[PDB]
Protein backbone atom coordinates (compact mmCIF):
# COMPACT_ATOMS: atom_id res chain seq x y z
CA UNK A 1 0.00 0.00 0.00
CA UNK A 2 1.08 3.82 -0.19
CA UNK A 3 -0.71 5.16 3.02
CA UNK A 4 2.57 6.25 4.67
CA UNK A 5 3.07 8.64 1.33
CA UNK A 6 0.57 11.50 2.85
CA UNK A 7 2.91 11.34 6.67
CA UNK A 8 0.13 10.46 8.34
CA UNK A 9 2.60 10.19 11.23
CA UNK A 10 2.37 13.12 13.50
CA UNK A 11 5.31 14.82 15.86
CA UNK A 12 8.06 12.75 14.42
CA UNK A 13 6.76 9.53 13.80
CA UNK A 14 7.37 6.94 11.33
CA UNK A 15 5.47 5.30 9.20
CA UNK A 16 5.40 1.30 7.71
CA UNK A 17 3.02 0.91 4.82
CA UNK A 18 1.23 -3.12 5.28
CA UNK A 19 -0.57 -4.05 2.10
CA UNK A 20 -4.01 -3.39 4.09
CA UNK A 21 -3.53 -0.32 6.47
CA UNK A 22 -0.41 1.36 7.95
CA UNK A 23 1.59 1.65 10.91
CA UNK A 24 3.07 4.57 12.72
CA UNK A 25 6.10 4.10 15.18
CA UNK A 26 5.97 7.41 17.56
CA UNK A 27 8.57 8.74 19.42
CA UNK A 28 8.96 8.59 23.17
CA UNK A 29 6.10 11.33 24.65
CA UNK A 30 3.50 10.91 21.97
CA UNK A 31 1.15 7.88 21.38
CA UNK A 32 -2.01 7.05 19.37
CA UNK A 33 -2.69 5.60 16.02
CA UNK A 34 -0.78 8.76 14.33
CA UNK A 35 1.20 9.83 17.60
CA UNK A 36 -1.33 12.94 18.20
CA UNK A 37 -1.65 12.04 21.73
CA UNK A 38 0.58 13.03 24.43
CA UNK A 39 1.87 9.60 26.30
CA UNK B 1 7.27 29.10 -33.27
CA UNK B 2 7.00 31.06 -30.20
CA UNK B 3 4.68 32.98 -32.00
CA UNK B 4 2.18 30.51 -32.74
CA UNK B 5 2.28 29.20 -29.41
CA UNK B 6 2.06 33.19 -28.20
CA UNK B 7 -1.80 33.03 -30.09
CA UNK B 8 -2.98 29.76 -29.32
CA UNK B 9 -2.41 30.73 -25.44
CA UNK B 10 -4.00 34.38 -25.82
CA UNK B 11 -7.05 32.58 -28.35
CA UNK B 12 -7.29 30.20 -25.05
CA UNK B 13 -7.11 33.46 -22.53
CA UNK B 14 -9.78 35.73 -24.35
CA UNK B 15 -12.18 32.52 -24.80
CA UNK B 16 -12.00 31.87 -20.90
CA UNK B 17 -12.40 35.16 -19.69
CA UNK B 18 -15.40 36.17 -22.62
CA UNK B 19 -16.96 33.27 -21.27
CA UNK B 20 -16.44 33.54 -17.97
CA UNK B 21 -19.18 34.42 -15.18
CA UNK B 22 -19.02 34.38 -11.13
CA UNK B 23 -19.69 31.72 -8.86
CA UNK B 24 -21.97 33.79 -7.27
CA UNK B 25 -24.10 36.89 -8.22
CA UNK B 26 -22.47 39.19 -5.64
CA UNK B 27 -18.97 38.72 -3.83
CA UNK B 28 -20.40 37.84 -0.21
CA UNK B 29 -22.31 34.77 -1.90
CA UNK B 30 -24.36 35.15 1.05
CA UNK B 31 -26.66 31.53 0.37
CA UNK B 32 -23.81 29.18 -0.72
CA UNK B 33 -23.98 28.26 -4.28
CA UNK B 34 -20.53 28.97 -5.18
CA UNK B 35 -19.58 25.46 -5.14
CA UNK B 36 -23.40 24.10 -5.59
CA UNK B 37 -22.87 22.92 -9.06
CA UNK B 38 -20.47 20.21 -7.20
CA UNK B 39 -22.81 19.11 -4.71
CA UNK B 40 -25.92 19.18 -7.38
CA UNK B 41 -23.50 16.73 -9.46
CA UNK B 42 -22.24 14.43 -6.54
CA UNK B 43 -25.68 13.71 -5.19
CA UNK B 44 -27.36 13.25 -8.62
CA UNK B 45 -27.12 9.49 -9.48
CA UNK B 46 -29.43 8.80 -6.17
CA UNK B 47 -32.17 11.27 -6.49
CA UNK B 48 -34.71 9.15 -8.11
CA UNK B 49 -34.18 5.67 -6.56
CA UNK B 50 -32.63 7.54 -3.14
CA UNK B 51 -30.13 6.17 -0.48
CA UNK B 52 -31.72 1.79 1.13
CA UNK B 53 -30.66 1.23 4.54
CA UNK B 54 -29.21 -1.93 2.76
CA UNK B 55 -26.94 0.78 0.51
CA UNK B 56 -25.53 2.49 3.55
CA UNK B 57 -24.85 -1.22 4.82
CA UNK B 58 -23.29 -2.16 1.64
CA UNK B 59 -20.93 0.99 1.42
CA UNK B 60 -19.75 0.55 5.16
CA UNK B 61 -16.63 -1.42 4.31
CA UNK B 62 -15.85 1.68 2.35
CA UNK B 63 -14.93 4.60 5.12
CA UNK B 64 -15.54 5.45 8.38
CA UNK B 65 -19.17 5.40 9.72
CA UNK B 66 -20.39 8.61 10.81
CA UNK B 67 -24.44 8.74 12.34
CA UNK B 68 -25.96 11.79 13.43
CA UNK B 69 -28.86 10.36 15.86
CA UNK B 70 -30.81 12.84 17.41
CA UNK B 71 -28.50 15.57 17.30
CA UNK B 72 -25.60 13.35 18.37
CA UNK B 73 -22.74 11.99 16.56
CA UNK B 74 -21.85 8.48 16.96
CA UNK B 75 -18.96 7.45 15.22
CA UNK B 76 -17.33 3.71 14.38
CA UNK B 77 -14.50 3.30 17.39
CA UNK B 78 -11.62 2.69 15.08
CA UNK B 79 -10.70 5.62 12.68
CA UNK B 80 -8.23 4.73 10.07
CA UNK B 81 -6.72 8.35 10.67
CA UNK B 82 -7.91 9.59 14.11
CA UNK B 83 -6.11 13.17 12.82
CA UNK B 84 -8.17 13.14 9.84
CA UNK B 85 -11.63 12.49 11.78
CA UNK B 86 -10.64 14.91 14.13
CA UNK B 87 -10.52 17.44 11.10
CA UNK B 88 -14.16 16.71 10.09
CA UNK B 89 -15.36 16.36 13.02
CA UNK B 90 -14.48 20.03 13.96
CA UNK B 91 -17.06 20.64 11.37
CA UNK B 92 -19.53 18.40 11.99
CA UNK B 93 -19.98 18.77 15.12
CA UNK B 94 -21.42 22.49 15.10
CA UNK B 95 -24.03 20.98 12.95
CA UNK B 96 -25.42 18.15 14.50
CA UNK B 97 -27.47 20.77 17.42
CA UNK B 98 -29.71 21.85 13.76
CA UNK B 99 -29.46 18.68 11.73
CA UNK B 100 -31.23 15.27 11.16
CA UNK B 101 -30.49 11.57 11.49
CA UNK B 102 -28.09 10.50 9.22
CA UNK B 103 -26.09 7.69 8.30
CA UNK B 104 -22.05 9.05 6.90
CA UNK B 105 -19.92 6.53 5.02
CA UNK B 106 -16.96 9.15 5.16
CA UNK B 107 -13.83 7.95 3.38
CA UNK B 108 -10.70 9.38 4.95
CA UNK B 109 -7.96 7.79 2.49
CA UNK B 110 -6.80 9.97 0.00
CA UNK B 111 -8.29 7.59 -2.79
CA UNK B 112 -11.58 7.90 -3.69
CA UNK B 113 -13.33 3.77 -3.15
CA UNK B 114 -16.69 3.61 -5.62
CA UNK B 115 -15.33 3.06 -9.06
CA UNK B 116 -18.02 3.49 -11.71
CA UNK B 117 -16.26 1.15 -13.83
CA UNK B 118 -17.39 -1.28 -11.54
CA UNK B 119 -20.60 -1.52 -10.05
CA UNK B 120 -22.79 -2.03 -8.77
CA UNK B 121 -20.75 -3.42 -5.87
CA UNK B 122 -19.82 0.02 -5.94
CA UNK B 123 -22.98 1.72 -5.90
CA UNK B 124 -22.62 4.07 -2.65
CA UNK B 125 -22.88 6.54 -1.26
CA UNK B 126 -19.33 7.14 -0.08
CA UNK B 127 -17.80 10.39 0.63
CA UNK B 128 -14.45 11.24 -0.43
CA UNK B 129 -11.96 14.40 -0.36
CA UNK B 130 -11.07 13.88 -4.17
CA UNK B 131 -12.12 12.39 -6.89
CA UNK B 132 -12.26 12.20 -10.74
CA UNK B 133 -15.19 10.82 -13.28
CA UNK B 134 -14.38 7.63 -12.60
CA UNK B 135 -15.55 7.61 -9.25
CA UNK B 136 -18.94 7.94 -7.54
CA UNK B 137 -17.68 9.28 -4.35
CA UNK B 138 -19.08 12.57 -3.27
CA UNK B 139 -16.68 15.03 -2.70
CA UNK B 140 -16.52 17.02 1.25
CA UNK B 141 -14.11 19.54 1.78
CA UNK B 142 -11.23 17.88 3.37
CA UNK B 143 -10.10 17.28 6.68
CA UNK B 144 -7.08 19.53 6.69
CA UNK B 145 -9.02 22.63 6.47
CA UNK B 146 -8.94 22.27 10.05
CA UNK B 147 -6.68 19.20 10.88
CA UNK B 148 -5.00 16.44 10.04
CA UNK B 149 -3.28 17.30 6.67
CA UNK B 150 0.41 15.48 5.74
CA UNK B 151 2.79 15.86 8.75
CA UNK B 152 5.94 17.68 7.76
CA UNK B 153 9.16 19.20 9.70
CA UNK B 154 7.46 22.92 9.45
CA UNK B 155 4.28 21.35 10.44
CA UNK B 156 4.71 18.46 13.01
CA UNK B 157 0.79 18.00 13.85
CA UNK B 158 -0.31 18.26 10.51
CA UNK B 159 -1.49 21.03 7.95
CA UNK B 160 -4.31 22.45 9.04
CA UNK B 161 -6.02 25.61 10.40
CA UNK B 162 -6.45 27.07 7.24
CA UNK B 163 -7.81 30.03 8.58
CA UNK B 164 -4.79 30.88 10.15
CA UNK B 165 -3.10 29.74 6.77
CA UNK B 166 -5.00 32.63 5.14
CA UNK B 167 -3.90 35.30 7.05
CA UNK B 168 -0.46 34.51 7.42
CA UNK B 169 -0.22 33.83 3.79
CA UNK B 170 -2.28 37.35 3.10
CA UNK B 171 0.02 39.34 5.16
CA UNK B 172 3.06 37.49 3.06
CA UNK B 173 1.51 38.05 -0.41
CA UNK B 174 1.30 41.65 0.68
CA UNK B 175 5.01 41.95 1.48
CA UNK B 176 6.23 40.46 -1.57
CA UNK B 177 4.65 42.60 -4.32
CA UNK B 178 4.32 40.95 -8.02
CA UNK B 179 7.39 42.97 -9.33
CA UNK B 180 9.33 41.70 -6.55
CA UNK B 181 8.92 37.91 -6.63
CA UNK B 182 11.36 35.84 -8.10
CA UNK B 183 11.42 35.04 -12.25
CA UNK B 184 11.48 31.23 -11.37
CA UNK B 185 9.60 28.45 -11.78
CA UNK B 186 9.14 27.23 -8.12
CA UNK B 187 8.10 23.47 -6.80
CA UNK B 188 9.25 21.61 -3.22
CA UNK B 189 7.61 18.39 -2.69
CA UNK B 190 7.55 14.50 -2.67
CA UNK B 191 7.61 12.23 -5.33
CA UNK B 192 3.54 11.29 -4.64
CA UNK B 193 3.26 10.70 -8.62
CA UNK B 194 5.54 10.51 -11.23
CA UNK B 195 3.87 12.99 -12.96
CA UNK B 196 6.24 15.52 -11.02
CA UNK B 197 8.99 13.93 -12.67
CA UNK B 198 9.73 16.16 -15.89
CA UNK B 199 10.11 19.48 -13.51
CA UNK B 200 12.54 18.23 -11.75
CA UNK B 201 14.85 17.46 -14.37
CA UNK B 202 14.43 20.15 -16.27
CA UNK B 203 15.29 22.17 -13.18
CA UNK B 204 18.40 20.36 -12.53
CA UNK B 205 19.29 20.67 -16.43
CA UNK B 206 18.35 24.44 -16.38
CA UNK B 207 18.23 25.87 -12.30
CA UNK B 208 17.98 29.50 -13.85
CA UNK B 209 14.83 28.45 -15.51
CA UNK B 210 13.27 25.80 -12.93
CA UNK B 211 13.77 25.54 -9.23
CA UNK B 212 12.34 22.34 -8.30
CA UNK B 213 13.45 19.49 -6.17
CA UNK B 214 12.08 15.74 -4.55
CA UNK B 215 11.48 16.19 -0.61
CA UNK B 216 11.51 13.30 0.81
CA UNK B 217 7.81 11.22 2.61
CA UNK B 218 7.04 8.41 5.14
CA UNK B 219 6.69 6.10 2.63
CA UNK B 220 10.53 6.51 1.05
CA UNK B 221 11.89 3.39 0.08
CA UNK B 222 15.01 3.95 -2.54
CA UNK B 223 16.87 6.96 -3.77
CA UNK B 224 14.95 6.23 -7.03
CA UNK B 225 11.84 8.14 -4.60
CA UNK B 226 14.15 11.05 -5.06
CA UNK B 227 15.26 10.48 -8.38
CA UNK B 228 18.40 9.18 -7.04
CA UNK B 229 19.14 12.86 -5.66
CA UNK B 230 19.93 14.07 -1.88
CA UNK B 231 16.21 14.26 -0.07
CA UNK B 232 15.53 18.15 -0.42
CA UNK B 233 14.76 19.75 2.65
CA UNK B 234 11.05 21.28 3.22
CA UNK B 235 9.94 25.38 2.14
CA UNK B 236 7.45 26.72 3.75
CA UNK B 237 3.94 28.23 2.51
CA UNK B 238 4.99 31.43 2.72
CA UNK B 239 7.96 30.90 1.34
CA UNK B 240 6.66 29.86 -2.13
CA UNK B 241 5.50 33.22 -2.23
CA UNK B 242 9.04 34.60 -3.05
CA UNK B 243 8.23 32.88 -6.58
CA UNK B 244 6.48 34.12 -9.57
CA UNK B 245 5.55 30.82 -10.90
CA UNK B 246 4.20 28.38 -9.03
CA UNK B 247 3.72 24.22 -10.01
CA UNK B 248 1.02 22.25 -8.32
CA UNK B 249 0.69 18.64 -9.48
CA UNK B 250 -1.51 15.95 -8.06
CA UNK B 251 -0.06 13.27 -5.79
CA UNK B 252 -1.97 10.17 -4.61
CA UNK B 253 -5.09 12.13 -5.50
CA UNK B 254 -5.66 15.92 -5.37
CA UNK B 255 -2.83 17.77 -3.21
CA UNK B 256 -3.49 20.42 -0.24
CA UNK B 257 -0.69 22.37 -2.16
CA UNK B 258 -3.06 23.86 -4.77
CA UNK B 259 -4.72 26.43 -2.37
CA UNK B 260 -2.40 27.67 -1.05
CA UNK B 261 -0.06 28.62 -3.92
CA UNK B 262 -3.41 30.72 -4.78
CA UNK B 263 -2.93 32.99 -1.61
CA UNK B 264 1.21 34.02 -2.50
CA UNK B 265 -0.03 36.44 -5.59
CA UNK B 266 1.96 34.16 -7.50
CA UNK B 267 0.42 32.46 -11.16
CA UNK B 268 -0.39 29.11 -10.48
CA UNK B 269 0.47 26.44 -12.98
CA UNK B 270 -2.12 23.79 -12.05
CA UNK B 271 -0.73 20.02 -13.99
CA UNK B 272 -3.43 17.98 -15.33
CA UNK B 273 -7.70 18.36 -14.41
CA UNK B 274 -8.63 15.08 -13.54
CA UNK B 275 -8.19 14.82 -9.77
CA UNK B 276 -10.42 16.97 -7.78
CA UNK B 277 -11.43 18.71 -4.87
CA UNK B 278 -14.84 19.88 -3.76
CA UNK B 279 -13.75 23.77 -4.91
CA UNK B 280 -11.59 22.50 -8.25
CA UNK B 281 -15.12 23.21 -10.35
CA UNK B 282 -15.39 27.08 -10.00
CA UNK B 283 -11.69 27.60 -10.56
CA UNK B 284 -11.41 28.38 -14.43
CA UNK B 285 -8.52 27.86 -16.62
CA UNK B 286 -7.14 30.88 -17.86
CA UNK B 287 -8.91 33.13 -15.49
CA UNK B 288 -7.60 31.85 -12.25
CA UNK B 289 -4.45 29.74 -13.53
CA UNK B 290 -2.66 28.37 -15.64
CA UNK B 291 -3.58 24.75 -17.10
CA UNK B 292 -1.00 22.18 -18.35
CA UNK B 293 -2.22 18.88 -19.30
CA UNK B 294 -0.76 15.48 -17.05
CA UNK B 295 2.98 14.68 -18.02
CA UNK B 296 4.20 17.72 -19.07
CA UNK B 297 7.05 18.07 -21.76
CA UNK B 298 10.71 19.85 -20.48
CA UNK B 299 9.88 21.55 -23.88
CA UNK B 300 6.53 22.58 -22.23
CA UNK B 301 7.51 23.95 -19.77
CA UNK B 302 10.07 25.84 -21.31
CA UNK B 303 7.41 27.30 -24.03
CA UNK B 304 5.09 28.46 -21.12
CA UNK B 305 7.40 29.75 -18.62
CA UNK B 306 9.43 31.83 -21.85
CA UNK B 307 5.66 32.62 -22.52
CA UNK B 308 4.59 34.06 -19.46
CA UNK B 309 7.70 35.86 -18.63
CA UNK B 310 7.00 37.92 -21.99
CA UNK B 311 3.80 38.57 -20.98
CA UNK B 312 4.21 39.84 -17.64
CA UNK B 313 0.86 42.39 -16.93
CA UNK B 314 -0.91 38.91 -18.32
CA UNK B 315 0.81 36.99 -15.76
CA UNK B 316 0.01 39.41 -12.88
CA UNK B 317 -3.63 39.40 -14.18
CA UNK B 318 -4.28 36.03 -13.98
CA UNK B 319 -2.24 35.81 -10.88
CA UNK B 320 -4.53 38.50 -9.36
CA UNK B 321 -7.82 36.71 -10.04
CA UNK B 322 -7.27 32.96 -8.75
CA UNK B 323 -5.62 34.80 -5.22
CA UNK B 324 -8.92 36.81 -5.18
CA UNK B 325 -10.72 33.81 -5.99
CA UNK B 326 -9.37 31.59 -3.02
CA UNK B 327 -9.61 34.58 -1.06
CA UNK B 328 -13.40 35.55 -1.05
CA UNK B 329 -14.54 31.75 -1.98
CA UNK B 330 -12.26 29.76 -0.09
CA UNK B 331 -12.86 31.22 3.22
CA UNK B 332 -13.86 29.28 6.28
CA UNK B 333 -17.36 30.02 6.22
CA UNK B 334 -17.19 28.44 2.32
CA UNK B 335 -15.95 25.40 3.35
CA UNK B 336 -18.86 25.26 6.59
CA UNK B 337 -21.68 26.56 4.19
CA UNK B 338 -20.69 23.54 2.05
CA UNK B 339 -20.60 20.87 4.25
CA UNK B 340 -23.93 22.31 6.14
CA UNK B 341 -25.68 22.17 2.25
CA UNK B 342 -24.18 19.34 1.44
CA UNK B 343 -25.38 16.91 4.22
CA UNK B 344 -28.96 19.26 4.18
CA UNK B 345 -29.22 18.02 0.70
CA UNK B 346 -28.18 14.31 1.05
CA UNK B 347 -30.63 13.34 4.23
CA UNK B 348 -33.42 13.87 1.81
CA UNK B 349 -32.10 11.12 -0.18
CA UNK B 350 -32.33 8.70 2.65
CA UNK B 351 -35.21 5.81 2.14
CA UNK B 352 -35.17 4.14 5.75
CA UNK B 353 -35.34 5.01 9.21
CA UNK B 354 -31.96 5.91 11.47
CA UNK B 355 -31.67 4.33 14.06
CA UNK B 356 -28.80 3.52 16.78
CA UNK B 357 -25.92 1.23 16.96
CA UNK B 358 -24.89 0.24 20.15
CA UNK B 359 -21.25 -0.52 19.16
CA UNK B 360 -20.63 3.20 18.00
CA UNK B 361 -18.49 5.41 20.41
CA UNK B 362 -20.13 8.76 21.01
CA UNK B 363 -18.17 11.50 19.91
CA UNK B 364 -20.47 15.15 21.07
CA UNK B 365 -21.09 17.89 21.37
O1 LIG C 1 8.62 21.67 1.14
C1 LIG C 1 7.41 21.40 1.27
C2 LIG C 1 6.93 20.14 0.91
C3 LIG C 1 5.57 19.87 1.06
N1 LIG C 1 4.75 20.82 1.55
C4 LIG C 1 3.31 20.57 1.72
O2 LIG C 1 3.11 19.31 2.36
C5 LIG C 1 2.00 18.62 1.81
C6 LIG C 1 2.48 17.27 1.28
O3 LIG C 1 3.24 17.54 0.09
P1 LIG C 1 3.86 16.35 -0.81
O4 LIG C 1 4.46 16.95 -2.05
O5 LIG C 1 4.79 15.55 0.09
O6 LIG C 1 2.61 15.41 -1.18
P2 LIG C 1 1.22 15.75 -1.90
O7 LIG C 1 0.22 15.86 -0.78
O8 LIG C 1 1.47 17.01 -2.72
O9 LIG C 1 0.98 14.51 -2.74
C7 LIG C 1 1.43 19.53 0.73
O10 LIG C 1 0.32 20.24 1.30
C8 LIG C 1 2.55 20.48 0.40
O11 LIG C 1 2.04 21.74 -0.05
C9 LIG C 1 5.27 22.09 1.92
O12 LIG C 1 4.50 22.97 2.36
N2 LIG C 1 6.58 22.34 1.78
Amino acid sequence: GDQCESNPCLNGGSCKDDINSYECWCPFGFEGKNCELLE
Amino acid sequence: NEDEFSFKIRRQIEKANADYKPCSSDPQDSDCSCHANVLKRDLAPYKSTGVTRQMIESSARYGTKYKIYGHRLYRDANCMFPARCEGIEHFLLPLVATLPDMDLIINTRDYPQLNAAWGNAAGGPVFSFSKTKEYRDIMYPAWTFWAGGPATKLHPRGIGRWDQMREKLEKRAAAIPWSQKRSLGFFRGSRTSDERDSLILLSRRNPELVEAQYTKNQGWKSPKDTLDAPAADEVSFEDHCKYKYLFNFRGVAASFRLKHLFLCKSLVFHVGDEWQEFFYDQLKPWVHYVPLKSYPSQQEYEHILSFFKKNDALAQEIAQRGYDFIWEHLRMKDIKCYWRKLLKRYVKLLQYEVKPEDQLIYIGP
